[PDB]
RNA sequence: UCCGACUUUGUGAAUACUUAUUCCGUGGGUCGGAAGUUUUGGCUCCAAGGCCGGCCGAU
RNA sequence: CGGCCUGCCAACCCUGGAAACGGUUCAGCCGGAGGUAGGGUCCAGUGGCCGGAAGAGCACCGGGUGUCCGGUGCGCCCCCGGCGGCCCAUGAAAAUCCGGAGGACCGCCGUUCACGCCCGGUCGUACUCAUAACCGCAUCAGGUCUC
RNA sequence: CUAAGGGACGGGGUAACCCCGGCAGAUAGCGCACGCGCCCCGAAAGGGAAUCGGGUUAAGAUUUCCCGAGCC
């Protein structure tokens, strides 16, 4: 005992291997792409962003962060987002500014969706 | 090789830093270790009444190893052996066994019934009031008894832990002479001395430092 | 009535000491084997000011006796100590100002400061600026020593108690007139909430035993029993005499 | 708050003891018995060496 | 933001050796514990030139022209530097970052270098800040911290 | 991130609500088997990774959008 100080010794601890699962339902992704992308904005200010900055405006879930948004637009419309700017509006909803990469034309995407 | 050389270090008060030492006696132990060590010291310092001090006198090592090697002959059957004996009887569809008796209530009953031929008492029954009266009862009933070290040793014989008392009522005819020689030695101690034993207190031993500093004061006279 | 000001200080609410800019407790290094049997050299690195303390403190660095580490100490500085000076602590330390010695090693008449009351106390006596204790006599049978405290009282201490050689630095501080309420305000700003004292005769009876009256006067003897309850024990407490001799 | 009784509260000599209790110190770091570093404001740890993982060096 | 230059006031280095003392500030003060002098190192800048960058912005003329040269200061605001004074007053801490002492260990393996590749979450962000967006029952001569 | 300060494991008190943090309790872990070992909250004026110029709206951006140029 070269130390005059006693320390608690290191003891083995096993991991949890339960005899039954506490949850048996698999657990389903309730924040899927349809919850993330609710609907696009069609205001006059929102329509200007389409042809001026290659940008689509969406109303998004409050629980959706920027990473889920760009993954959602890719799985919904097969387009690539260059960047996503988000805000929470004074009405309490979340609004996303989705700028598409060059070689994606938001006006063509806007025509396919139906907002134009 | 001339390159090799000694590089001694002088370990003074303001000298080289000392190497790792044992430092065992200066270790600050957990509270559980400190309480059990102080409990041993307190029992040494406090005057121990004779009825408790008598458990300090234990069976001799030579006698104890003789008695236990004989107590091993009369071990009760283990759980598997009892199961096997049940099956063997069931195949026919026995004999009176000679085994050690144990359990404080059962041993106490045998002694008052005058059937105990030898009583073995453990020296470390933690509630000491369980067996503190036992040497008096065995001596009153004229029963040879001894105090041996280890309740866990007594427990091992009966396939338990901490038997705390063992009783022999019967011995085999192959062991009558050996059991009798054992019996007289256990009677010479523990039974014929019980009367003189009932007056010895023996519990006032001080610490080594306290002893050394009284010897000096005694030598200064 | 209401709780008097003397009683309210024990709650320690606004009467706690002002210690936000203090440099740490000033005291000897913990007694150990090297000090008990030999000497240990440290070097003074700084002489610093401690708010609320009249005496300067000395920062001293030792080498740890068994760990590869530095050991930094801070105690009250004796007068004459200086930076870059070697100080020695222990049984075999030389009788020089700034050294820390057991009382057994200090002859009769020596001037000492920061004197321990119990062995390993790290210094309890004669710590204020300009103060010191005097070694009066030694008893080898009981292993005790007699010292004279700054108040004049004789005291019996174990001969193994440690003291620093010399007197505390910063003496003469209270000979200078303060001259100003503002100088007193700054002095107590770094000590405690105590300075501006209102006379008890200037109060109402609800606040003080001296309060009230159509003239400012105590109206009863200002000497008070030693066993008076708090709130009643004001004025001169358990005084054997009064007046100016 | 002072003061007395009981309790905590024990042991042995013609006042002593120490383990209860109380207080102080330490990162519980050289305690008891025996045997055999004053240097100048510098650095100092994790052993060289010897002998068979082991012992001395480090009673 | 990047490169080169410059290099204040202090601080530091090398040579040398000072009374008939000298150097020096508005004030101080400094020198055989090495001054004056000579020659250098570093430090900071919100300093200079180039890149950025004239392609911008601005002012004119109907695409075009120009965007230049000096002077001054007990001036005002901000920041910095370096001295002096004052205290029975001596005027936070931690995260974070950098440097160093040592050298166990290690060779086709080391590399705090340049260039090159990818990524960067959540919440706030409008407006008033007051003789009308705050409190005083009000669109109240009051009150309410700043640049 | 820490400041004055606040809460709080164990322990102590308390009929319980609750009141006490230095009273030290095997302190619950950290590097490379081996080695070491003296909780959180609390500042949009304290400390602190890194951005600039120009343009743009009815309403934004006194550095978030656009252009260009950097940085961590
Ligand atoms: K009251
Ligand atoms: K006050
Ligand atoms: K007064
Ligand atoms: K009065
Ligand atoms: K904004
Ligand atoms: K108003
Ligand atoms: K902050
Ligand atoms: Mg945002
Ligand atoms: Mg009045
Ligand atoms: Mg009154
Ligand atoms: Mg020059
Ligand atoms: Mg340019
Ligand atoms: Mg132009
Ligand atoms: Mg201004
Ligand atoms: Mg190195
Ligand atoms: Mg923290
Ligand atoms: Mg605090
Ligand atoms: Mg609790
Ligand atoms: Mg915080
Ligand atoms: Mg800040
Ligand atoms: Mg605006």
């Amino acid at each position: 005992r070269t130390s005059v100080t006693f320390h608690r010794p290191k003891t083995l601890s096993k991991a949890r291997d339960p005899k039954y699962p506490r949850i048996s339902t698999p657990g389903r992704n309730k924040l899927d792409q349809y919850q993330i992308l609710k609907y696009p904005l069609t205001t006059e200010s929102a329509m200007k962003k389409i042809e001026d900055n290659n940008t689509l405006v969406f109303i998004v879930d409050l629980k959706a962060d920027k990473k889920k948004i760009k993954a959602a637009v890719k799985k919904m419309y097969d387009i690539q987002a260059k960047k996503v700017n988000t805000l929470i509006r004074p009405d309490g909803k979340k609004k996303a500014y989705v700028k598409l990469t060059p070689d994606y034309d938001a006006l063509d995407v806007a025509n396919k969706i139906g907002i134009i | 090789n001339p390159l090799f050389e000694k590089r001694p270090k002088q370990f003074g008060i303001g000298g080289a830093l000392p190497p790792k030492k044992d430092l065992h006696r200066f270790v600050k132990w957990p509270k559980v270790v400190r309480i059990q060590r102080q409990r041993r010291i307190l029992k040494q310092r406090l005057k121990v009444p004779p009825a408790l001090h008598q458990f300090t006198r234990t069976l001799d090592k030579n006698l104890a190893t003789n008695l236990f090697k004989m107590l091993l002959k009369y071990r009760p059957e283990d759980k598997a052996a009892k199961k096997e004996r049940l099956l063997k009887r069931a195949q026919a569809e026995a004999k009176k066994p000679i085994v050690v008796k144990y359990g404080l209530n059962h041993v106490t009953y045998l002694i008052e019934q005058s059937k105990a031929q030898l009583v073995v008492i453990a020296h470390d029954v933690d509630p000491i009031e369980l067996v503190v009266w036992l040497p008096a009862l065995c001596r009153k009933m004229e029963v040879p008894y001894c105090i041996v070290k280890g309740k866990s040793r007594l427990g091992s014989i009966v396939h338990k832990k901490t038997a705390s008392v063992l009783c022999l009522t019967t011995v085999k005819n192959e062991d009558k002479l050996e059991f009798s020689k054992i019996l007289e030695a256990i009677k010479a101690n523990f039974n014929d001395k019980f009367d003189e034993v009932r007056k010895k207190w023996g519990g006032g031993v001080m610490g080594s430092k306290s002893q050394a500093k009284t010897k000096a004061r005694e030598r200064l006279i | 009535g209401r709780v008097i000001r003397a009683q309210r200080k024990g709650a320690g609410s606004v009467f706690k000491s002002h210690t936000h800019h203090r440099k740490g407790p000033a005291r000897f290094r913990s007694l150990d084997f090297g000090e008990r049997n030999g000497y240990l050299k440290g070097v003074v690195t700084d002489v610093i000011h401690d708010p609320g303390r009249g005496a300067p403190l000395a920062k001293v660095t030792f080498r740890h006796p068994f760990r590869y580490k530095h050991q930094k100490e801070l105690f009250v500085a004796a007068e004459g100590m200086y930076t870059g000076q070697f100080v020695y602590c222990g049984r075999r330390a030389t009788l020089s100002v700034g050294n820390v010695l057991p009382l057994r090693s200090v002859p009769e008449g020596g001037v000492i400061c920061n004197v321990e009351h119990h062995v390993g106390d790290r210094g309890v006596f004669a710590r204020a600026s300009g103060d010191y204790a005097i070694v009066i006599s030694h008893n080898p049978d009981n292993g005790t020593s007699r010292i004279k405290l700054p108040s004049g009282a004789k005291k019996i201490v174990p001969s193994s108690c440690r003291a620093m050689i010399g007197q505390v630095a910063g003496g003469g501080r209270t000979e200078k007139p303060m001259l100003k309420a503002g100088n007193a305000y700054h002095k107590y700003r770094v000590k405690r909430n105590s300075w501006p004292k209102v006379r008890g005769v200037a109060m109402n009876p609800v606040e003080h035993p001296h309060g009230g009256g159509n003239h400012q006067h105590i109206g009863h003897a200002s000497t008070v029993r030693r066993d008076a309850p708090p709130g009643q024990k004001v004025g001169l407490i358990a005084a054997r005499r009064t007046g100016r001799l």
